[PDB]
């Protein structure tokens, strides 16, 4: 199952 | 910008038997960046119908791909993998050597 | 006994200002089970193993939404990193991301990962504590300060210790026949006369799973590295792996040399010797 939150560098 | 030259191996899925259907494999690994040109050759000419794995990478971030095609080896027919990459001044040909 | 689930994401801006490539691949151990590739015109997260095809439409809709969301954040990241390193749009740049979890023999959380590379080198990595970051360079410290202030590690910790491991267990149970198997290496030795003076002994391992294997040469029971050759473990293309180790030996000294094979599929480590 993929990660469900959005992270940005 | 770190660049790494591909390691190339050409081999069959199964031990080669003349007249018996098999898969010709060309495995490229340890390369960066990901854009790479891989051809399977039969008697020096590009095989047009060739499949490949989904691009992935190792702990060191270096990429690996498998190019493959169904094929029937014979005594006389020669096979090779031709690889071009930014790290190479010319495309590298590795011949299929069945008897390793 | 011990297992891992891993997602691997490659984001490539190509020369100029075209749309970047995005590819996502999911693995359980050494078995790919999902893919999405912009170069293959993917519109959905696609199965790559029959056991994951059994998941229903809500699974596939959700994974498709999330992988498209990942594609979007990588598209931002490419622009962000051009800015951080003062690079023009004209060049080709590569972002890689890997996240996942390992479980031990008891199937409990052992370890979590969440890390990036830029242009073939470390950028930033979640440390083992799942609370702190390793910024590889000055530019990555900007990312580290941002992710600390936003408590990103704490959100990742919830997924890596919970969801990631809960779903890895589900897959291991649903894909049991495929994922919880070991295929022992089929081993043999070849002999090729290099000259009148030397012979190559090649020790072969075929059709094994998982990929993890050790091939070592001994000479009269002592570890032997000199005049040895070891190729990368390679895929057969049917879900099994291959590997060989070779040594060049003086003519008439073949019998001193043993190849040692270790694989979790074997009852016991194997010893091969060249035989007339």
């Amino acid at each position: 199952l993929l990660l469900g939150i959005g992270i940005l560098v | 910008m770190i660049q790494r030259t591909p390691k190339i191996q050409v081999y069959s899925r199964h031990p080669a038997e003349n007249g018996k259907s098999n898969f010709l494999n060309c495995y490229v690994s340890g390369f960066h960046p990901s854009d790479i040109e891989v051809d399977l050759l039969k008697n020096g000419e590009r095989i047009e119908k060739v499949e490949h794995s989904d691009l992935s990478f190792s702990k060191d971030w270096s990429f690996y791909l498998l190019y493959y095609t169904e094929f029937t080896p014979t005594e006389k027919d020669e096979y090779a993998c031709r690889v071009n990459h930014v790290t190479l001044s010319q495309p590298k040909i590795v011949k299929w050597d069945r008897d390793m | 006994g011990s297992h891992s689930m891993r997602y691997f994401f490659t984001s490539v801006s190509r020369p100029g200002r075209g749309e970047p490539r995005f590819i996502a691949v999911g693995y359980v151990d050494d078995t790919q089970f999902v893919r999405f590739d912009s170069d293959a015109a993917s519109q959905r997260m696609e199965p790559r193993a029959p056991w994951i095809e059994q998941e229903g439409p809500e699974y596939w809709d959700g994974e498709t939404r999330k992988v498209k969301a990942h594609s979007q954040t990588h598209r931002v990241d490419l622009g962000t990193l051009r800015g951080y390193y003062n690079q023009s749009e004209a060049g080709s740049h590569t972002v890689q991301r890997m996240y996942g979890c390992d479980v031990g023999s008891d199937w409990r959380f052992l370890r979590g990962y969440h890390q990036y590379a830029y242009d073939g080198k470390d950028y930033i990595a979640l440390k083992e504590d799942l609370r702190s970051w390793t910024a590889a360079d000055m530019a990555a410290q900007t990312t580290k300060h941002k992710w600390e202030a936003a408590h990103v590690a704490e959100q990742l910790r919830a997924y890596l210790e919970g969801t990631c491991v809960e779903w890895l267990r589900r897959y291991l149970e649903n894909g049991k026949e495929t994922l919880q198997r070991t295929d022992a290496p089929k081993t043999h030795m070849t002999h090729h006369a290099v000259s009148d003076h030397e012979a190559t002994l090649r020790c072969w391992a075929l059709s094994f799973y998982p990929a993890e294997i050790t091939l070592t040469w001994q000479r009269d029971g002592e570890d032997q590295t000199q005049d040895t050759e070891l190729v990368e473990t390679r895929p057969a293309g049917d879900g099994t792996f291959q590997k060989w180790a070779a040594v060049v030996v003086p003519s008439g000294q073949e019998q001193r040399y043993t190849c040692h094979v270790q694989h979790e599929g074997l009852p016991k480590p194997l010893t091969l010797r060249w035989e007339p």
